[PDB]
């Protein structure tokens, strides 16, 4: 009765799956040449950093 | 014959149950489960306009 | 011909809530402040900024 309510609820703990996403959010009002010079410098500075 | 001037607008609308809503969602604290964080959500709530 | 006038970037101007353009400058203290500006014409990428 003491060590049931000290273990906390989960669902469906998290594993590797081999796959990530990323999201990138430009400030409102701005073009898809300003969103692109952001994704291509964050995946060509993750791409050999990591 | 026309002129024009800037206004300030949502770019995602969105409806639920076929009446206007807004979607928000996210985690609970690290540690702590989901009941008790869905509990810590509906005392806010009734902290809202009519 | 205008004489000495301010371009303000494209990128650093935007309107809000059923107003008019404003801007975040840099303080004298390092302090963000907003300043309301009346920028119509648009000179390639910049605002021609007229007051503010």
């Amino acid at each position: 009765i003491w060590m049931f309510t000290r273990i906390p609820t989960a669902f469906l703990p998290d594993e590797d799956q081999g796959v990530l996403f990323a999201q990138v959010q430009t400030p409102p009002g701005s073009s898809a040449e300003r969103t692109q010079v952001v994704v291509d410098s964050m995946r060509e500075y993750l791409l050999e950093k990591e | 014959f026309a002129t024009g001037k800037w206004e300030y607008g949502s770019p995602k609308l969105e409806r639920y149950n076929g009446v206007p809503a807004m979607e928000i969602l996210g985690e609970p604290a690290p540690g702590l489960s989901s009941g008790d964080a869905m509990a810590a959500v509906e005392e806010i709530v009734k902290q809202l306009p009519k | 011909v205008k004489q000495k006038a301010i371009l303000a970037p494209q990128q650093g101007v935007t309107r809000d809530l059923k107003g008019q353009a404003t801007a975040l400058v840099v303080n004298a203290q390092n302090k963000v402040e907003l300043r309301v500006i009346k920028a119509d014409r648009v000179i390639g990428d910049k605002w021609l900024v007229t007051e503010g």
